């Protein structure tokens, strides 16, 4: 029993935060929650509002043009009756809101950007999607907006004062769906009026359309390819910084491949991958030299013991033993040292380490290959 | 092997095998069965002999066990047979091999240099293959030991 | 929310006024019992753990009806949560030691903690008596008198800060009171 | 000490090769050549390997590289492995 | 039986020879920086720069360097509007010192390879002083 | 190295003195 | 005599000047330096009689024909005058490394010992040796750490060599 | 991680500012307190295999029935595995000292701790004990300086408050 | 020598001496003063340098005097400190001549044949004279006890 509650529940009455997010990528990166106390100075009132503009606008950036319409609902806010999960419905059923995610976007692409701004949750499973827009035709736009807050989940996440921010979850209830989220914020420095074409699409960054990409994948089950998660993505946003051997992280599509350069990965990672089948098999029983008379120099020495430290005299000189529990056995500070060197020392451990980069190679050196016919080649 | 040791002697020499270096191999490979008997008839008795040749080594030498030796404790010990298992099993290489260099490489050069970077005494380690030479010997005839001695014998001189 | 330097600026805002040679006084001896105040802030966060167990556990020893049936420390839920709300009680007390005013105990925690006490059913006459213990082990780190911890500093005393942070406890021990 | 002590024509030293080297030069090169025998048909000695490639100091490359040129041979690749390039002190 | 085997011949060993193929010292394959450009068809214009400019005479020598040579496509980039303001100038027959010191910039001293290059930031001084 | 023989160290009186009324010393 | 801070004062009484904002913060990290400069006096002095005895015992196994009948440190009084001005040297060298200035060593300390030894017949060049051999007994005394913490007095050790030398270029 | 810089600049970056003069402030205190505190990493660094075994037989003394088979200690193999523990812990304080935060101790040391101690069934007290030997052995003028004492004693209390 | 070493490898070019390899020389000779008073200081501490060191041994190797060892018997360990009194004389040689060339000239070439036939662990002497170095280097000053220690350590590295 790892967890104990998810955070889709609400979180228990001796906690500060959850438990899921005290190991995940929540602790790592911005990604967190932004959360308005009791009483308020008015230099930490901008600390909260500069956070919901950036989440439920999505990066967008407000001109002080075009803040001036959110201005009635910012005093609201400022006063203090409008809680955040307030001030938040109020914002998406703005006008500027409607203009840059509505007026020119599919269906597709407006629901899924409501599940990215006001719950930090990429559209689950494909008839949550259908339910959201049979209410839309149904009801409008403006009960709509009640669909996704006035529900069990936002009360539970979020409650009504924590800004909205991107969840990372632990635990994902389809392991697709972690994808969609790594491909919906895209970026730190990314905003949905770029990855919507919706300044290409029009006339002088206006009239744009808010066309989705991956909407085949909502429909039919399909995963996201993994260039989309690891190389414009939240979790370079919130990179551990490690020293991870198998590095994650995505290598430049290089010009100038070659067929034969790919020929010969390809076999290679076919005799690693072999020699790790029969590798992980010969280990677990035979890999230790000093195994087998393990109980033979275990029953020579067990006699001989000085009870107060500084016995075994061998004659008339003294003999200074320790009676350590490390020492005991005859270990040194080099006896748990080594279990750090297992890297570059190991043979099971080399061979997956080789494994890896080498797929890592493959993966990119194949979609390069991906290219065609006006294509000037090489000499290596 | 002694075909091996035969054949670079007289490539040296830019000749073929003289007729005495050929009476060499047959009359080696003719006791090839006999070989295969003794070797295995010590294959049989490892523990036998890596533990009783062992004991006696910390009777003769009770301080490479006691407080301050190399072979103290659980692990030094365990390590210490395995030391031993090592030199029984190229013992048996070279009987089969009818010469003394698969101990030789495997064991013996560089033997000094490794031994004394790990502080383990070169004079107590002879000592055990002392008390496995014996402890081997007598479970074979004085044909046969008189034969397998000499192989414990020249690592002995070797590991002075 | 504000510390000490920006107190003596607010006051001097209403009437107008530059922060000239006088009210400089109050700040040169703040910078200079600087490492003083660190020296305090640092010995109550290295004890903090110990310190709210030391004082939930006084809590139930003198008040056995706390952990019994329908008490308000009677699950292992609850009994947890105790320890919970005692660790952020001394957490924003130590912040306002740190920054040397009470302008962020009193907005952040202490601001509404009462009537939240009220709706859920936590006796505030117990609770009291949890700060009370927490206040007679503040002023012993400060002070060195600690029985069974002794920190090592340079020699000196401590007395102000031993009752400044005396004023911070009673804060706590007025407002949910 | 080193090879360019003046010693050229009408010295009492017999003419030979003469290297830029200075004393303890420590400048060394990675040469690849073939250098057949031209003589093992009235000597009869073994035969030997003639594909060779070696490290050679710079302080004998001169002479080496002159001598399998006059015995025939051909070289085949020849690059500096040790040392610096127009140095002027740092050579020893 | 094993994944990483050792090479050498006689007793002790593994079964595969001493250098994988008898050679301990093996012989040169790799050719000069001019030609290993020239052989590859995209440092077309590059190495054409280097024989004009009178810089191939020390891309040859023996110093280990680390070439960051432009690819035709980065040479034909240049007609950005930008770009063009600062280099086209380089086109006079008369500015060749000037094109010497653009082209040294791109020989490094020493071997960085690209796997000694991962997670470290090295600064060091060109073939030009800069 | 040293300092004339009586003068005090560091504590001279032609320091400062200008090049009109500057005395030799004996 | 005048210290460190007085000889900063003296000269710019002479120029009629205050002392700039450059020279105060100068004098402000000789105050910061402070108990590193009396950790280096008090080691000096708590060992002040092994340094003579032992630079002594050094100078005439190194130059034996000083304690030969005719030597200049044969007797009981050209010996104990040997070790006494050894100890006046040392005092005078620790008087100048608490000032901070060499103004009270060539006061009343180095003014006319040159000429003294030249009317005894001493070999300066042998008391030179000797000012020599207690200065890296007490450099390398100086910069042990032994009950100090860790830290770098580097500068102050080569302030105390300084006195060391001076000492002994004013006496041949 | 959590330094003096990185709160200095995700604060700036969460409000869109330069580096203001409140922040070049905060960095100067970096520079006067980084003497003690790369003081007692160094200390750390050259004598941390003594101070790692003095530490582990501590555990092992004040609880004997680890040893017993059943528990955590019943071979060489998990005796080995629990000095190695002490070591990361004594490795990872030398890294908060460095660079001058719990930066380390929490992405590394801290986070998830709670859940691989409570499967693997490894006894959290036993941890404690290791760590609150080393805070009580530290003589402070012998072993470093009193100020380095202060720096090295308060990530020992804080990684003991976390685990307890 | 010193001045040995610059003669010698003048010699094998043919030429002088230059200016660099002569300067080695008048510096060498500036510090025959403080090399002969060092010398003379451990001359006159032999029986506590040698007794000191020889029973620290004995301490840190029990097994070399029990029963057994080596240097079991009094003439044993008798002719036992016989052989750090060699290695002490060929000491003050070599911070007198300027260089540890009398020390190798002088029991260093061929010192493990001679005690690997003699059936001495050459590891016992080689831990017999670090124990006199300590002794060695508690008789002398700052700078004296640096220099000194350096020709005990060099006999230790050629001795394993
Ligand atoms: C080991 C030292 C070398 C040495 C010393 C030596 N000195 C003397 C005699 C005198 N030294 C002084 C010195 C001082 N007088 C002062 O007032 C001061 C402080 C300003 C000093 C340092 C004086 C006045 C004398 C002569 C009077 C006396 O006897 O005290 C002597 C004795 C000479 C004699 O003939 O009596 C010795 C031996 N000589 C050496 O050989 C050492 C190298
Ligand atoms: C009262 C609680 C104590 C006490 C306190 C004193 N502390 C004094 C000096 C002092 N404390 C520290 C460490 C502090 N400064 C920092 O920068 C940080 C963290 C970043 C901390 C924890 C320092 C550096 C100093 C200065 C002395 C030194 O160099 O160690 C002190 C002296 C007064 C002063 O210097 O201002 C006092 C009185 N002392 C006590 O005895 C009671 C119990
Ligand atoms: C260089 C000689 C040493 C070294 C010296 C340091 N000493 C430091 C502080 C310190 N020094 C003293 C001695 C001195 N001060 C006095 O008041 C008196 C007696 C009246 C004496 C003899 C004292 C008392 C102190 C304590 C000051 C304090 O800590 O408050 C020091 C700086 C401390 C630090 O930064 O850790 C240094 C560097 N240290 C060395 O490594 C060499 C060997
Ligand atoms: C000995 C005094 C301890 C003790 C230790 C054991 N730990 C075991 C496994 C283990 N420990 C950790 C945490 C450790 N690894 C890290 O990388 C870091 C920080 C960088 C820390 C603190 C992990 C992650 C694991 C599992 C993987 C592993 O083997 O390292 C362990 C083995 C238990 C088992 O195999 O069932 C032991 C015995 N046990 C004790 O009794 C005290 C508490
Ligand atoms: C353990 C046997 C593996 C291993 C696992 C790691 N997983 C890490 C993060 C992570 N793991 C999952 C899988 C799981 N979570 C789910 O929600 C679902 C399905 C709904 C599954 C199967 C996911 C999705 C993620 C990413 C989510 C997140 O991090 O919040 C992880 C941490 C990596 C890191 O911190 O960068 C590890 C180490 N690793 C192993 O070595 C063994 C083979
Ligand atoms: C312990 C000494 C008390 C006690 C405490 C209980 N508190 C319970 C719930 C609870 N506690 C707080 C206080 C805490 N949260 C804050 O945000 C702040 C200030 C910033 C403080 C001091 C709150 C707000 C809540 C309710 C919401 C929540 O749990 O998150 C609680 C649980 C009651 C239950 O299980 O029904 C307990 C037992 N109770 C006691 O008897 C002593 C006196
Ligand atoms: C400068 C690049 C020279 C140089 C000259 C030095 N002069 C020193 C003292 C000094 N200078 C003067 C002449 C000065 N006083 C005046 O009133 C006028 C003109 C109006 C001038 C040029 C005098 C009279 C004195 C002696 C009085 C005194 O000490 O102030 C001097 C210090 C000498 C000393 O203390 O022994 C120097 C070093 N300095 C150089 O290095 C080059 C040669
Ligand atoms: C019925 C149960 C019961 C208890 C548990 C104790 C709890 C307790 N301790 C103190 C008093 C104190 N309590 C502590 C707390 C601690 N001491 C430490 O060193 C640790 C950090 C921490 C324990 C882990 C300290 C430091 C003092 C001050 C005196 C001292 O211990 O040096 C006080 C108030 C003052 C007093 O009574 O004198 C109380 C109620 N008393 C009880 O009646
Ligand atoms: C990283 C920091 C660090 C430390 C704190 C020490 C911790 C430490 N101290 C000692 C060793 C010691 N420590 C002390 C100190 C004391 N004993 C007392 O009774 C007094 C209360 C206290 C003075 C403050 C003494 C006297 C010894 C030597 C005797 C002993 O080992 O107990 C030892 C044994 C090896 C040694 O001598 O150093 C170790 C590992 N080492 C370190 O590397
Ligand atoms: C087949 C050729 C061959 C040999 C012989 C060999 C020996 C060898 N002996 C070792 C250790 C050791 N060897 C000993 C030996 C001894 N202790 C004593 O008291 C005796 C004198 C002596 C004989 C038992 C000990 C105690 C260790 C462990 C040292 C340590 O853990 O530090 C080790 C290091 C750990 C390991 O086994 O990987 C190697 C490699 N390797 C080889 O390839
Ligand atoms: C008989 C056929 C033949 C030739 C010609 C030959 C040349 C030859 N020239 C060399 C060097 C050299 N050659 C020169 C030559 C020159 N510098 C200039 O500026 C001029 C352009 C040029 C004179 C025309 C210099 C300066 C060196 C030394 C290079 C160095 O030390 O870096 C070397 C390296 C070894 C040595 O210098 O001793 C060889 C082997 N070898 C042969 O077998
Ligand atoms: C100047 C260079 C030099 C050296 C070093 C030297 C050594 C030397 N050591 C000898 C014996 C010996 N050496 C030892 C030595 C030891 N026993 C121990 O336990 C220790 C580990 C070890 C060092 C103290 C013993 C015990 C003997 C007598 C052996 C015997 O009588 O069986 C002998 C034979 C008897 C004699 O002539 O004295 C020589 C010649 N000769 C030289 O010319």
């Amino acid at each position: 029993k790892v967890v104990d509650r998810l955070d889709s529940q609400p979180s228990a009455a001796f906690e500060q935060t959850k438990q899921v997010y005290t190991f995940s990528r929540y602790i790592l990166g911005p990604h967190r929650a932004v959360v308005a106390p009791v009483a308020m100075d008015p230099s930490e009132k901008e600390v909260v509002l500069r956070a919901v503009y950036r989440q439920v606008f999505g990066n967008a950036y407000i001109m002080e043009e075009e803040r001036a319409e959110l201005r009635v609902m910012e005093s609201q806010f400022l006063l203090g009756e409008l809680s955040v999960k307030e001030l938040v419905r109020a914002l998406a059923k703005s006008s500027t809101y409607k203009v840059r995610f509505f007026e020119g976007a599919v269906q597709y692409r407006f629901i899924e950007l409501c599940f990215k701004h006001l719950l930090g949750r990429a559209p689950d499973n494909h008839e949550e999607i259908a339910v959201h827009m049979r209410k839309y035709q149904q009801e409008g736009y403006d009960a709509e907006i009640d669909s996704y807050l006035d529900a069990g989940e936002y009360d539970n996440v979020f409650g009504d004062d924590t800004v909205p921010f991107l969840r990372f979850r632990g635990v994902y209830t389809p392991c697709d769906s972690f994808n969609r989220q790594c491909a919906l914020q895209g970026g730190w420095a990314n905003s949905d009026k770029a990855m919507g074409g919706a300044a290409l699409s029009g006339y002088n960054g206006s009239d744009g359309r808010q066309m989705s990409t991956m909407i085949g994948n909502y429909i039919s089950g399909k995963p996201i390819p993994y260039e989309k998660v690891a190389a414009d993505t939240p979790l370079k946003s919130t990179a551990p910084n490690w020293y991870a051997r198998p590095n994650p992280a995505l290598a430049p599509q290089p010009a100038y491949v070659s067929a034969k350069e790919i020929a010969e990965l390809r076999s290679r990672v076919s005799k690693l991958e072999a020699a790790w089948s029969v590798a992980v098999k010969q280990s677990a029983a035979a890999k230790d030299t000093v195994e087998t008379w393990r109980a033979a120099a275990k029953e020579m020495a067990a006699m001989r013991g000085i009870s107060p430290m500084g016995e075994a005299y061998f004659g008339g000189i003294a003999q200074k033993v320790d009676n350590g529990a490390l020492a005991q056995l005859g270990n040194k500070a080099s006896s748990y040292k080594k279990y750090l060197y297992a890297i570059e020392t190991d043979e099971v451990s080399r061979l997956e380490v080789d494994l890896e980069e080498a797929k890592g190679q493959l993966r990119v050196l194949e979609a390069a290959m991906a290219k065609s016919t006006p294509m000037t080649r090489t000499a290596e | 092997s002694i075909v091996t040791k035969s054949i670079v002697n007289a490539d040296a020499e830019a000749r073929y095998l003289s007729p005495g270096e050929l009476d060499r191999i047959k009359s080696f490979v003719l006791s090839g069965q006999r070989r295969l008997r003794i070797a295995q008839t010590l294959t049989e008795n490892r523990e036998r002999i890596v533990k009783q040749g062992g004991q006696q080594l910390f009777q003769r030498r009770p301080d490479v066990v006691s407080p301050g030796g190399n072979a103290y404790g659980e692990e030094m010990t365990a390590t210490c047979l395995r030391d031993l298992d090592y030199y029984l099993r190229l013992v048996t290489y070279g009987i089969i091999a009818g010469d003394v260099t698969p101990i030789e490489e495997i064991g013996l050069v560089g033997v000094k240099e490794m031994y004394s970077a790990l502080g383990t005494p070169i004079s107590g380690v002879a000592e055990g293959i002392r008390c496995m030479k014996d402890v081997a010997c007598s479970l074979l005839s004085g044909e046969d030991a008189a034969e397998v001695g000499f192989y414990f014998d020249y690592t002995l001189a070797a590991m002075q | 929310m504000l510390d000490a330097f920006s107190r003596v600026v607010v006051n001097s805002d209403a009437k107008a006024a530059y922060v000239g040679g006088s009210d400089l006084q109050a700040l040169k001896s703040f910078i200079a019992d600087g490492n003083k105040r660190l020296d305090a802030v640092n010995s109550i966060v290295s004890n903090a753990s110990c310190m709210v167990s030391d004082a939930v556990s006084g809590m139930i020893c003198e008040n056995p009806g706390l952990i019994s049936p329908g008490g308000n420390c009677y699950t292992n839920r609850r009994m947890a949560a105790c320890l919970r709300d005692g660790e952020i009680i001394l957490r924003y007390v130590s912040y306002a030691l740190l920054a040397g005013d009470a302008s962020v105990l009193e907005d952040r925690c202490l601001n509404g903690l009462k009537e939240t006490y009220i709706a859920l059913g936590v006796p505030t006459n117990s609770s009291i008596r949890a700060v009370s213990i927490m206040k007679a082990q503040a002023v012993a780190f400060i002070t060195n008198t600690a029985t069974e911890r002794k920190m090592s500093f340079a020699a000196g005393d401590c007395t102000s800060l031993a009752s400044e942070v005396a004023s911070y406890f009673d804060r706590v021990g007025a407002a949910i009171s | 000490a080193y090879d360019m002590d003046g010693t050229g024509a009408g010295s009492l030293e017999p003419r030979g090769i003469k290297s830029s080297a200075v004393e303890k030069d420590s400048r060394c090169f990675k040469v690849t050549f073939v250098l057949p025998s031209q003589s093992r048909l009235y000597t009869f000695r073994e035969l030997q390997n003639v594909y060779t490639t070696k490290m050679v100091p710079f302080s004998s490359w001169y002479a080496e590289q002159q001598r399998i040129q006059k015995m025939g041979g051909k070289i085949l690749k020849v690059e500096l492995v040790a040392g610096g390039q127009m140095r002027s002190v740092g050579n020893q | 039986r094993t994944a990483y085997p050792y090479t050498g011949s006689g007793y002790g060993s593994a079964g595969v020879p001493y250098g994988q193929d008898t050679y301990g010292y093996k012989a040169t394959t790799a050719k000069s920086i001019t030609e290993t450009a020239a052989q590859a068809g995209v440092f077309n214009t590059f190495v054409k720069l280097l024989n004009e400019s009178g810089v191939e005479k020390l891309v040859e020598q023996a110093g280990p360097y680390t070439v960051f040579a432009p690819t035709d496509d980065a040479f034909a980039a240049l007609l950005e509007p930008h770009s063009f303001n600062k280099l086209a100038t380089l086109l006079r027959p008369e500015n060749n010192d000037a094109l010497r010191k653009v082209l040294m910039h791109h020989v490094i001293p020493g071997a960085f390879t690209s796997a000694s290059l991962m997670d470290r930031a090295v600064t060091v001084k060109s073939l030009a002083g800069e | 190295q040293l300092a004339p023989p009586g003068i005090p160290p560091g504590e001279d009186a032609r320091n400062n003195q200008s090049l009109r009324q500057y005395v030799a010393r004996p | 005599m005048l210290d460190a801070f007085a000889k900063v004062v003296a000269q710019a009484d002479a120029r009629g000047e205050f002392l700039s904002n450059t020279q105060i913060d100068a004098l402000s990290k000789m105050v910061k330096e402070g108990n590193q400069r009396l950790d280096i006096v008090n080691k000096v002095t708590s060992n002040a009689s092994a340094i003579v005895t032992n630079s002594a015992r050094a100078l005439f196994a190194e130059q034996p024909q000083l304690i030969q009948p005719g030597g200049n440190a044969y007797t009981s009084r050209r010996m104990a005058a040997c070790l006494r001005d050894m100890e006046i040297v040392l005092r005078y060298v620790s008087y100048a490394m608490i000032a901070g200035d060499s103004s009270v060593l060539d006061d009343r300390c180095l003014n006319g010992l040159r000429e003294t030894y030249q009317a005894l017949g001493t070999p300066g060049s042998s008391v030179a040796v000797a000012i020599q051999k207690m200065k890296d007994a007490s450099v390398a005394l100086a910069n042990d750490t032994t009950g100090t913490p860790i830290g770098d007095c580097s500068s102050l050790v080569a302030e105390l060599a300084g006195y060391f030398d001076r000492a002994a270029v004013s006496v041949v | 991680m959590k330094s003096v810089i990185t709160t200095v600049v995700s604060a700036a970056d969460a409000a869109g500012r330069f580096p203001s003069n409140s922040d070049l402030e905060s960095i100067q205190g970096n520079i006067q307190r980084s003497a003690a505190r790369l003081e007692a990493a160094e200390k750390l660094a050259g004598n941390h295999e003594a101070v790692v075994k003095e530490a582990g037989d501590a555990c092992f003394a004040k609880y004997a029935y680890l040893k017993n088979p059943g528990e955590a200690g019943e071979n060489q193999e998990k005796i080995n595995k629990c000095y190695r523990d002490v070591d990361h812990y004594m490795r990872l304080v030398n890294y908060c000292l460095v660079v001058g935060g719990t930066g380390p101790l929490d992405e590394w040391g801290i986070a998830g701790a709670r859940e691989v101690y409570r499967t693997l069934n490894l006894p959290t007290s036993a941890y404690v004990a290791s760590i609150a030997y080393t805070r009580d052995r530290l003589c402070v003028p012998r072993d470093m300086s009193a100020q380095a004492g202060v720096e090295f004693s308060a990530y020992l209390d804080y990684l003991i408050n976390a685990l307890s």
